[PDB]
C-alpha cells in the first residue's frame, strides 16, 4: 500500500499540473488567436438558427 | 381571479382586478398537484390582498393566478364526518375515499348572539366518579386537562366520548392542534381498537380533525376553528351535548403567535401576539349553550417555563370553567383514572348550582382527603400509634374514598378484561355520602379498587372471604 | 495515462448552449442578493450566479427576488446576470453516498471522486402522513446501559440530546453510530442502520477528527458525513438538515432503516435566523422569525416509521441542542422538545460527578416507551428504572444516610450501585445481551455486598467472562431476545459463581 | 374604484405608481400616443436654467411651484391629461422623480410598439453581413407580429464567443466556455 | 410614497374624474387591515367624529393625515373591504 | 475608478461610483487626506453606490470627496521582514522604525483552508502551568481559549503562556492585539524588547506584532485579527515553519461588528449583536488552524461580558476551540492565581488513549472531589464544619488542598505577589495532585500548598512554616 498510495499521489500530482498548464495555456492562446476567433464568430451564428428554430 | 406578486415565506400576497376578496377569504391556488388555500388577512391597498398560506409555498411563481372562492374555508361537514381524519381545509387525509356529505360551513363565524346564550349553569354528568363529584363539567364550559403521556390521558379522552355519546346520545370532535404525526397515527389506532371509531359501519363517535405540526402555523391556528365548526354542526342542526377536544390550546396559541408574527405586527408581552386575547375569546366564545345545544371543549394545556402567569395559560385560565389534573402520583398509587381529587377544581362546585347535598359531599371528601395528607405525613414521621381511634378511622375512611374514585372503563375492556361502569351522578353522590357517614367502615379497602356502584362494592367485600 | 483520461473526459463533455431566465442584482450584501427580472422564477428555486455561486430564491417580492448566496458574496457584484435553473433545490441520493463526506448540496469534499449517485431527491419533500406510519417497536440499539435501559429509542422516533456544551452529546451521537456495526456487517437484513451524520456550524478540524474516529472503527462504510461546517455561507447550514434528512428518506423509502442526527440544531436555527434577519423579514423572540418552530417541526416530522405497505423502513432522527446553562426554556429548546417525542439530558454536574455519560436519568424521558425495547432488556429495565426512581427519591438523605432507617440505607446502596452500573467508557458500546446480563448481576442484587468503588472493576472482569465462556448464554439471549426461565437460572449460577470467585 | 388597464413592464417604485396611473388613464380615451409626445417633450421644457431651478430648490412654497407649471404646460399647449399629470406630481412633491415617471412610461409604451433589445456584446463589430445576419435570426426568433430593436457591445474579457440576451433569455456561448473546462480540471 | 399616492387615486386625479365623488364628506377605504382602516377623503370629517362604513360598522376617524384617515372599526374588520365607502355622521363619537 | 463620498454617516462611509464598481472587501483610499484613509466595502446599496466602513476617524470628510479603489481587499506588508515591527490594521508600521520593507504582500481576507487540507494529528503541548497542563492540557497546533471576564487574568495568562512558550518555540510567533488598551501593548512590547523576543539591533526577532486598540474606530477593530492571522498564514503555508499566534482580546472583533452593523443597516439579532455574528466568527476562525502545510498554535484570549459565558460571543466561541480556559472571578476573589475553573475548563486530547491512563485518572480525581466538595459546601452552610462527619472533612481538606495547589506563581506575574515565577513539568504536577488525593499530605496545613511549584516546594513551605 505504500506503493500503491504513493503512485497514486503522483498521479494527482501530474494530472493538477497538467491542467493547469492547459487552463493557463488555453486561455491567453485563443486571446492572440484572431483567425479563430473570427470563427467564434460564427460558430454559434449557425446554432443560434437552430436554436430559433427549435424555438419557432 | 388574482395574481401572486409576493411569495415571502407562508405570506402570499395576491393582486386582483375585478373585485377584492374580504377577509378571511379562501384562496385556490392554480397550478398545484395540492390543493394550496390561502386565508386573506390584510388589504394591502392598490387592489391586493396579504394572505397566509396553510401549506408549503413552495414552487409558486409571481403571476399564478388565484381563484376566490367566495367564503372563508369551508369544511365537510355532517353525520358522515364521524370517524373520518380531516385537515384544516376539510380534505380528508385517512385514505378512505372523499367524506361524501350534503352541507359545508365556514370555519369562521360569529360567536352566538346574546339573547342564544343559555342563562342556567348545569352540570354535563360525564359518568366518572371523580369527575362529576369533585370537578363536575359544566354544559357548554371549558375544562382544562393538566398532565402528560403516562397518566392514561388518551384513555381517558375515550371514556369521556363513549360515555357522553351513550348517555346524552351526543357526538364527540377531537381537534388536534400542531399534534405529532406518529403520536396522531397512535390515537387514530388506539381509538379504532376502542371502538369509538368503527371502519365498518357508521356507528363512529368521534370527528378527527388533524393539524401536524409540518404544517405551516396558518394551518395549525384554524385547525381548532375546523374542529369547532363540525362541532357547531352538531349542536345547532341536530341539538346535541357535543363534546371538542383541543390538544392542545398553548399550541394553538403559539400558532396564532406566529401567524400574527409572520404578518409584522410588533408582538406583545412574552412575544406573544397583540391579538392574543381577542383571538383566543373568538375561539372560546363560539364554545357555549345554544338553546338548540351545547357544546363543552376539554382543553389539553401546557403550562410554558411551568409558570402559570405567562400570557398565553392566563388567557386559556381566563375561559376554564373547570380543570381536571392527572398527576403521576396517583396513578403509580394504582388509581385509574389519575384525576388528582385535589388539584382539580371546578367553578360550578357552588351550592346555588349543583345542589347543597352535592356541594356538602364534594367538600366533606376533599377535607377528608387533605386530613388524610397530613395524617400520612405525621405516619412518615411518627409512628402509626401515635395517632388516635379517630384518626385511624379518618384515614382508612379516606382510603376507602380513593380507592372508590378508580373506576373500570368501557374503552379498556379489552385490555383489563374489566367491564366498564357508567355510573350516574346520582349514584356517586350516594355512595361516597354513605362512606362518609362510615355505613362501610367494616368493609376492607380492596372492596372499593375499580368498581361502578357502592353495589357494586358491597358486592365485592361478600366476593372477599 | 493521465493526459489520455483528461482528454477522454473532456470530449466527454458537452458544451451544450441554451436558452434561459435571467436577472441582474440590483444590490448584493452580506451574502443578500436583490435581483432584478427573473419572473418565471418558483419560491425556494435555484438559481446560479454569472461568477458560478449557487443562490435560493426565497422572497419573491414585487420589484425584486432576494436570492440567498451559496459562498462569500464577494463574487456578486451590481449588475451580475442571475441564471435560472428551473428546480427546486436536490440533492445527490442513495447507496454511493455511504463512506463519503460531502457538503450541503451533495458534492463531495472527501477527495475520493465523483459521487456514483443514480438518483436525486428535493429537500423539501412533505412527511408521510398518519395513514403511512406504524407504532415503533423495533428498538434502535445505541449501545449505551443507561439509554438503552432508562431511556429507549426505536426505529422511526425523534429523541433529542439536549444538554450544554461539553457535556457528551457528539460523544453519544458517535458512539451509537459505532455500534450499529455487529447489525451492518452481519446477516439480519431488517436489522442495519445506516447513519447518517450531519455537521452543522463545526470547524473542518472537529469534521476530520470525527471522520478519523468513525473510519478508525470501520463505521465510515455506512455512514455519510453531510458537513455545513462555520466556514461555509448560512444557507448551506440552512440546507444542510434537510439535506441529510432526504438522504435518509431515501432509505426510508426503500425498505432500509436510516439513522439521522442533525449535530447542533441550535446552530442551523441561527444561521436561518441571520437568513431572515439580513431577508427584512419580521424578527420574533430572541430576532428569530416567526417561521422558526416551522423550520424544525418540517424536519422532524419526516423521520417516520413506514408501515409494511409502504416498505417498512425507518428515519430515526437524533437532534441535538446545545442550552445555555441549562436553560430548556429558550426558544430554540422549547420548540424542539416539543416536537420531539423525548430527550436525553446531559448535565455539566454529573460529567464532573464521576457520571460519565451525563445521562440525567430524572429529566431524560422516552414517550415511546418500552416498546422499543427487547423483552430482556424491558424486563430488566422495568426493575432497574422503578429501583432507581426509588433512590432519587432519597438521594437527598446520602450525606447523612448512616443514621438512617434500614430501608432508606438499602435504597441508598442499590441506587449507588445501579448508578455504578450505568457509568460507561467512550467509544465503547455494548451489545444488547452484554446490557442485559449487567441490568440482571445488578437489579437481582448481587452487588450489595460489593463496595461501590469496585463495580466498575467487577463489571469489566464480568463481561470478559461472559464473553468469553459463556458466549453460548448470550448468543441465546440475543436470538430470542427474551431472557426465559431457564436462561434466567443460568444467569443466576453464573452471576453467583463469577461473585464468590471475585475476590 | 373603477378598475385601471394594467401595462405590459408593471415597473415598480414611486414612478411606477406614476406612470401606471397615467397608462391606464391614457388607454381610456385612447391618448397613448399623445401623452407620450408630451411626455418626451416635457422633459426637455423640465431641464431649463429656470425651470430645473426653483423646482428643486426646497423653500419656494409648492403653491408656487404648482402654478409656475400650470401657467408653464398652458402656455405649451398641454391642455389633455398630462398637464393634470404634471399638477399632480407638483401637489405631491415628485417633482424631482418626473423624469423617472417619463422613462418609465416611456419604456412602458415601447414594450407596446417595440421588443426588449436583443443585446450583443462579443468584441469589436464584425462586417456589416454578420449584423444582419444576426438581426435576421433575432426577428425569427421573435417572429410575433413585432418588431426587435438591438444593442451591440464590445467586450474584451470575452473571448472568441458571443452572448446574446434576446429580451430576458441571454444565451451565453463566450469566455464561460472555456470556463466549463473546469469539469476536466475536476474529474 | 404614501397612502394616497396609491395609483388608482393618481388615475383618478389625471383623468379629471375627481369631481362626481364627494370627497368632502364621503371616502373610500385604501386599506383595511389590522383593525385600523385608512380613508381617502372625507375632507370635512373631525378628529374623534364618529363614521359609518358601507356595510353597516361604525368607526371613530382616530388619524387626521393630510392625505388620508385613519378610522377605527368598532367591530369585526372582515365586513370593511378596500374601495367601501365611508361617510360622515357629523358627531363626535356619542352613545344614546 | 474614482468615486465621490455621498454620506458620511459615522464610521460608515457611502461612496458613489460611476464607470468602475469596485467588488465588496476592497479597500478604497481617500484621496485629499493628510494621513492614509482606507474604506473597506461592506454593501453594494445599488444605484452605483457602495456602502463603506472607515479604517480610521471620519473627521474632516466632506461630501464629494475623491475616492480610488485599490483593485483588492487590504494588503498588508506580509514576510519575515515584520519580524519585530509593529503593523496597523492596513499594515503600516507604527513603531516608528520606517517602513517594513518586505517582497510579498497578502490580502487579509482569504479562504479558510478546505477539508481536505485539515490535520488531524494532536500532540501535546505542555505550558508548566499546573491547572492548564492537569485538567485541560493543551494540543500543539491546536486553538486555544481564554475565556474570562473582567479582571479575572486573561491578559497576565496570556503573557505568561507567551513567556514559556513563545521563547521556547522554534517557529516564530505573531500578536495580535486585537482592541484592547495601549498601555498593555506598550508594555507588551517593551518587555518583549528587553527579553530578546524582539531585538531592535539586528533581524533576529522572532515575534510580529498587530496592534489595533480601542482608540481606533470600529472598522479598525475588526479587521486586525485579520491582519495578524494573515501574517500567521504566510508564516504557517509560505513558510513550513510552526506558528504561535496569540490574540488578545478576540471579543473586540465581534465587539467592533456589533457596533458597525447597526449603521451598515442591519436589523439587530439578540442582545443586539449583528445578525452575522456566526458566519462573520466562523470565518475569521476556520482560517486559523492547523493545516497539513503547517500548524498555527493559536491562544485566544476572550473577553465574557459580565462574566456570563451564555452571551452570544463567548458562546459561539466555543465550538472553535479544542482546549478551553475559563477563569472565574469566584476563583480569583479567593486569590488563587490563576483563577482557572477546574470544573469549567476542557480540552479535546483529554483522554486515556491520548494523555496516558494515570493523566486522565488524576484529573478526573481532581475534578471529582471538588465537585463533591462543591456538594458539601451547601451543607456545611447551614449544618456547620464542625457537625460534619469524619469522613467528609477528610474530603473537604483534600479539596482545599486541591484548589490551593492548583495556584501557581507567575513569572509575568513577580511584580504583584512577589514570589519567585515556577514552571512544573508534567510529571511533577501529575506526582503531587496524585500524592494529594492519596492523602500522603493530609498532615500539611492547607496554607502550604498556596502559590508553591513542585510538590517538594510544598513540603518545604510547611517546614519553614513549621519552623516558626
Ligand atoms: N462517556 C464518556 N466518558 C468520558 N469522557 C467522555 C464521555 N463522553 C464524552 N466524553 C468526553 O467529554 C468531552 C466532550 O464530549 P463531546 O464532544 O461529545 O461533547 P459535546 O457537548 O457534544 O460537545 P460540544 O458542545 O463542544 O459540541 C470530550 O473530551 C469527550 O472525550
Ligand atoms: N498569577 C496571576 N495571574 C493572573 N492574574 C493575577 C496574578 N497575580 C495577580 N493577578 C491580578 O489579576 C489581575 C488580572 O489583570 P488582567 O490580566 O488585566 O485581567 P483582564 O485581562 O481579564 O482584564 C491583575 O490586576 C493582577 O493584579
Ligand atoms: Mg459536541
Ligand atoms: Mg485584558
Amino acid at each position: 500500500d505504500y506503493h500503491i498510495s504513493v503512485q497514486n499521489m503522483m498521479r494527482q500530482k501530474e494530472q493538477e499540473h497538467m491542467i493547469r498548464w492547459v487552463e493557463k495555456h488555453v486561455v491567453q492562446s485563443i486571446s492572440a488567436q484572431q483567425e479563430k476567433e473570427t470563427i467564434a464568430k460564427c460558430i454559434a451564428d449557425l446554432k443560434l438558427l437552430a436554436k430559433k428554430a427549435q424555438a419557432q | 381571479t388574482g395574481r401572486i406578486v409576493a411569495v415571502i415565506g407562508a405570506v402570499v400576497d395576491v393582486q386582483f382586478d375585478e373585485g377584492l376578496p374580504p377577509i378571511l377569504n379562501a384562496l385556490e391556488v392554480q397550478g398545484r398537484e395540492t390543493r394550496l388555500v390561502l386565508e386573506v388577512a390584510q388589504h394591502l391597498g392598490e387592489s391586493t390582498v396579504r394572505t397566509i398560506a396553510m401549506d408549503g409555498t413552495e414552487g409558486l411563481v409571481r403571476g399564478q393566478k388565484v381563484l376566490d372562492s367566495g367564503a372563508p374555508i369551508k369544511i365537510p361537514v355532517g353525520p358522515e364526518t364521524l370517524g373520518r381524519i380531516m385537515n384544516v381545509i376539510g380534505e380528508p387525509i385517512d385514505e378512505r375515499g372523499p367524506i361524501k356529505t350534503k352541507q359545508f360551513a365556514a370555519i369562521h363565524a360569529e360567536a352566538p348572539e346574546f339573547m342564544e346564550m343559555s342563562v342556567e349553569q348545569e352540570i354535563l354528568v360525564t359518568g366518572i366518579k371523580v369527575v362529576d363529584l369533585l370537578a363536575p363539567y359544566a354544559k357548554g364550559g371549558k375544562i382544562g386537562l393538566f398532565g402528560g403521556a403516562g397518566v392514561g390521558k388518551t384513555v381517558l379522552i375515550m371514556e369521556l366520548i363513549n360515555n357522553v355519546a351513550k348517555a346524552h346520545g351526543g357526538y364527540s370532535v377531537f381537534a388536534g392542534v400542531g399534534e405529532r404525526t406518529r403520536e396522531g397515527n397512535d390515537l387514530y389506532h388506539e381509538m379504532i381498537e376502542s371502538g369509538v371509531i368503527n371502519l365498518k359501519d357508521a356507528t363512529s363517535k368521534v370527528a378527527l380533525v388533524y393539524g401536524q405540526m409540518n404544517e405551516p402555523p396558518g394551518a395549525r391556528a384554524r385547525v381548532a376553528l375546523t374542529g369547532l365548526t363540525v362541532a357547531e354542526y352538531f349542536r345547532d342542526q341536530e341539538g346535541q351535548d357535543v363534546l371538542l377536544f383541543i390538544d392542545n390550546i398553548f399550541r394553538f396559541t403559539q400558532a396564532g403567535s406566529e401567524v400574527s408574527a409572520l404578518l409584522g405586527r410588533i408582538p406583545s408581552a412574552v412575544g406573544y401576539q397583540p391579538t392574543l386575547a381577542t383571538d383566543m375569546g373568538t375561539m372560546q366564545e363560539r364554545i357555549t349553550t345554544t338553546k338548540k345545544g351545547s357544546i363543552t371543549s376539554v382543553q389539553a394545556i401546557y403550562v410554558p417555563a411551568d409558570d402559570l402567569t405567562d400570557p398565553a395559560p392566563a388567557t386559556t385560565f381566563a375561559h376554564l370553567d373547570a380543570t381536571t389534573v392527572l398527576s403521576r402520583a396517583i396513578a403509580e398509587l394504582g388509581i385509574y383514572p389519575a384525576v388528582d381529587p385535589l388539584d382539580s377544581t371546578s367553578r360550578i362546585m357552588d351550592p346555588n348550582i349543583v345542589g347543597s347535598e352535592h356541594y356538602d359531599v364534594a367538600r366533606g371528601v376533599q377535607k377528608i382527603l387533605q386530613d388524610y395528607k397530613s395524617l400520612q405525613d405525621i405516619i412518615a414521621i411518627l409512628g402509626m400509634d401515635e395517632l388516635s381511634e379517630e384518626d385511624k378511622l379518618t384515614v382508612s375512611r379516606a382510603r376507602k374514598i380513593q380507592r372508590f374514585l378508580s373506576q373500570p372503563f368501557q374503552v379498556a375492556e379489552v385490555f383489563t378484561g374489566h367491564l366498564g361502569k357508567l355510573v350516574p351522578l346520582k349514584e356517586t353522590i350516594k355512595g361516597f355520602q354513605q362512606i362518609l357517614a362510615g355505613e362501610y367502615d367494616h368493609l376492607p379497602e380492596q372492596a372499593f379498587y375499580m368498581v361502578g356502584p357502592i353495589e357494586e362494592a358491597v358486592a365485592k367485600a361478600d366476593k372477599l372471604a | 495515462e493521465v493526459s489520455s483520461i483528461l482528454e477522454e473526459r473532456i470530449l466527454g463533455a458537452d458544451t451544450s448552449v441554451d436558452l434561459e431566465e435571467t436577472g441582474r442584482v440590483l444590490s448584493i450584501g452580506d451574502g443578500i442578493a436583490r435581483v432584478h427580472g427573473l419572473r418565471n422564477v418558483q419560491a425556494e428555486e435555484m438559481v446560479e450566479f454569472s461568477s458560478g455561486l449557487k443562490g435560493m430564491s426565497l422572497n419573491l417580492e414585487p420589484d425584486n427576488v432576494g436570492v440567498v448566496v451559496f459562498g462569500n458574496d464577494k463574487l456578486i457584484k451590481e449588475g451580475d446576470i442571475v441564471k435560472r435553473t428551473g428546480a427546486i433545490v436536490d440533492v445527490p441520493v442513495g447507496e454511493e453516498l455511504l463512506g463519503r463526506v460531502v457538503d450541503a448540496l451533495g458534492n463531495a469534499i472527501d477527495g475520493k471522486g465523483p459521487i456514483g449517485s443514480k438518483t436525486r431527491r428535493r429537500v423539501g419533500l412533505k412527511a408521510p402522513g398518519i395513514i403511512p406510519r406504524i407504532s415503533v417497536r423495533e428498538p434502535m440499539q445505541t449501545g449505551i446501559k443507561a439509554v438503552d435501559s432508562l431511556v429507549p429509542i426505536g426505529r422511526g422516533q425523534r429523541e433529542l440530546i439536549i444538554g450544554d456544551r461539553q457535556t457528551g452529546k457528539t460523544s453519544i451521537a458517535i458512539d451509537t453510530i459505532i455500534n450499529q456495526k455487529r447489525f451492518n456487517d452481519g446477516t439480519d437484513e431488517k436489522k442495519k442502520l445506516y447513519c447518517i451524520y450531519v455537521a452543522i456550524g463545526q470547524k473542518r478540524s472537529t469534521v476530520a477528527q470525527l471522520v478519523k474516529r468513525l473510519t478508525d472503527a470501520d463505521a465510515m462504510k455506512y455512514t455519510i458525513v453531510v458537513s455545513a461546517t462555520a466556514s461555509d455561507a448560512a444557507p448551506l447550514q440552512y440546507l444542510a438538515p434537510y439535506s441529510g434528512c432526504s438522504m435518509g428518506e431515501y432509505f426510508r423509502d426503500n425498505g432500509k432503516h436510516a439513522l439521522i442526527i442533525y449535530d447542533d440544531l441550535s446552530k442551523q436555527a441561527v444561521a436561518y435566523r441571520q437568513m431572515s434577519l439580513l431577508l427584512r423579514r419580521p424578527p420574533g423572540r430572541e430576532a428569530y422569525p416567526g417561521d422558526v418552530f416551522y423550520l424544525h417541526s418540517r424536519l422532524l416530522e419526516r423521520a417516520a416509521k413506514m408501515n409494511d405497505a409502504f416498505g417498512g423502513g425507518s428515519l430515526t432522527a437524533l437532534p441535538v441542542i446545545e442550552t445555555q446553562a441549562g436553560d430548556v426554556s429558550a426558544y430554540i429548546p422549547t420548540n424542539v422538545i416539543s416536537i420531539t417525542d423525548g430527550q436525553i439530558f446531559l448535565e455539566t454536574e454529573l460529567f464532573y460527578k464521576g457520571i460519565r455519560p451525563a445521562i440525567n436519568v430524572g429529566l431524560s424521558v422516552s414517550r415511546v416507551g418500552s416498546a422499543a425495547q427487547t423483552r430482556a432488556m424491558k424486563q430488566v429495565a422495568g426493575t432497574m428504572k422503578l429501583e432507581l426512581a426509588q433512590y432519587r427519591e432519597v438521594a437527598a438523605f446520602a450525606q447523612f444516610g448512616s443514621d438512617l432507617d434500614a430501608a432508606t440505607q438499602q435504597l441508598l446502596s442499590r441506587g449507588v450501585r445501579l448508578t455504578e452500573l450505568l457509568k460507561q467508557g467512550q467509544y465503547a458500546p455494548m451489545a444488547i445481551e452484554e446490557q442485559v446480563a449487567v441490568i440482571y448481576a445488578g437489579v437481582r442484587g448481587y452487588l450489595d455486598k460489593l463496595e461501590p468503588s469496585k463495580i466498575t472493576k467487577f463489571e469489566n472482569a464480568f463481561l470478559s467472562h461472559v464473553i468469553s465462556q459463556h458466549q453460548a448464554l448470550l448468543g441465546k439471549i440475543r436470538a430470542d431476545g427474551k431472557i426465559s426461565e431457564e436462561t434466567d437460572a443460568k444467569l443466576k449460577e453464573i452471576v453467583t459463581n463469577f461473585l464468590a470467585g471475585f475476590e | 374604484f373603477a378598475k385601471l388597464v394594467r401595462p405590459p413592464v408593471q415597473i415598480y417604485g414611486i414612478e411606477g405608481r406614476y406612470a401606471t396611473a397615467l397608462y391606464s388613464a391614457a388607454s381610456k380615451q385612447n391618448k397613448l400616443e399623445q401623452v407620450e409626445k408630451e411626455l418626451l417633450r416635457v422633459a426637455q421644457i423640465l431641464k431649463e436654467p429656470k425651470v430645473a431651478a426653483s423646482i428643486m430648490n426646497p423653500y419656494v412654497k409648492r403653491s408656487i411651484k404648482v402654478k409656475s407649471l400650470s401657467d408653464m404646460t398652458a402656455k405649451e399647449k398641454f391642455s389633455p391629461l398630462t398637464s393634470n399629470l404634471i399638477n399632480l406630481l407638483a401637489e405631491n412633491g415628485r417633482l424631482s422623480s418626473t423624469p423617472g415617471v417619463i422613462s418609465a412610461f416611456s419604456t412602458m409604451m415601447s414594450v407596446h410598439r417595440g421588443e426588449v433589445p436583443c443585446s450583443v456584446t462579443t468584441a469589436s463589430p464584425l462586417d456589416e453581413a454578420t449584423l444582419t445576419e444576426l438581426k435576421t435570426v433575432l426577428k425569427s426568433f421573435l417572429s410575433k407580429g413585432q418588431i426587435l430593436k438591438l444593442e451591440v457591445k464590445v467586450d474584451p474579457s470575452i473571448m472568441g464567443g458571443m452572448i446574446v440576451r434576446i429580451g430576458e433569455k441571454y444565451v451565453d456561448m463566450s469566455a464561460k466556455t472555456k470556463i466549463q473546462k473546469l469539469s476536466r480540471a475536476m474529474r | 410614497t404614501t397612502t394616497a399616492e396609491v395609483s388608482s387615486i393618481l388615475e383618478e386625479r389625471i383623468l379629471g374624474a375627481d369631481t362626481s365623488v364627494d370627497l368632502e364628506e364621503t371616502g373610500r377605504v385604501l386599506s383595511i387591515g389590522d383593525g385600523i382602516a385608512r380613508v381617502h377623503g372625507l375632507r370635512n370629517v373631525q378628529a374623534e367624529e364618529m363614521v359609518e362604513f358601507s356595510s353597516g360598522l361604525k368607526g371613530m376617524s382616530l388619524n387626521l393625515e393630510p392625505d388620508n384617515v385613519g378610522v377605527v372599526v368598532f367591530g369585526n374588520d372582515k365586513l370593511i373591504k378596500e374601495g367601501d365607502i365611508v361617510k360622515r355622521t357629523g358627531a363626535i363619537v356619542d352613545v344614546p
